[PDB]
C-alpha cells in the first residue's frame, strides 16, 4: 500500500526553533481501510548536537489499528526548479509501533539548504515530499 | 571532515 504526502513549511528561513526543537506536520493516510495514520516531524536545527549543521527528518506513526507497522518510505525536497531533488529513501522497511518514528538525523545541511543557487527555499518555503509503502 | 550534504543513516529518535 502506497502513500504520498506534500508539506508546505512557510517561511522556512524564519523558524525559531532551536536545536532539539520540533514542527510536526499534518497527519496523512492512504484513504484506504487500513486505518493507518501518519505524519512528518523536522528538527530545522537538527535533533541534537551531533546534528546541528543539519535538518532532521521523520516519519512518525501515530495510529495504526493492530500492534506493529513494516514500512519503507522516502524523502525529498520540491525546488525552485519544480523538480523533487536530494531524495533519499530507506533501504529497506523498518519495524514501527505507534509513537514510534523513523527517519534521518542528517537529512539535509543547512548551510545547503540555505544557499539559494541549490534553490531549496523559493519563495523562503519547504516543500517536503513523503512516500510510504506498506506491506 | 565528515561533511556531506546528506547522510543516508536512518535512525529513530525515540
Amino acid at each position: 500500500v502506497k502513500f504520498s504526502y506534500m508539506w508546505t513549511i512557510n517561511n522556512f528561513s524564519f523558524c525559531r526553533e532551536e536545536m532539539g526543537e520540533v514542527i510536526k506536520s499534518s497527519t496523512f493516510s492512504s484513504g484506504a481501510n487500513d486505518k493507518l495514520k501518519w505524519c512528518l516531524r523536522v528538527n530545522p536545527k537538527g535533533l541534537d548536537e551531533e546534528s546541528k549543521d543539519y535538518l532532521s527528518l521523520y516519519l512518525l506513526l501515530v495510529s495504526c489499528p493492530k500492534s506493529e507497522v513494516r514500512a519503507k518510505f522516502k524523502f525529498s525536497i520540491l525546488n525552485a526548479k519544480g523538480e523533487e531533488t536530494k531524495a533519499m529513501e530507506s533501504q529497506r522497511a523498518y519495524r514501527f509501533v505507534q509513537g514510534k518514528d523513523w527517519g534521518f538525523k542528517k537529512f539535509i545541511r543547512r548551510d545547503f539548504l540555505l544557499d539559494e543557487a541549490n534553490g531549496l527555499l523559493p519563495d523562503d518555503k519547504l516543500t517536503l515530499f513523503c512516500e510510504v509503502s506498506v506491506v | 571532515n565528515d561533511d556531506d550534504v546528506q547522510k543516508a543513516d536512518v535512525s529513530s529518535t525515540g
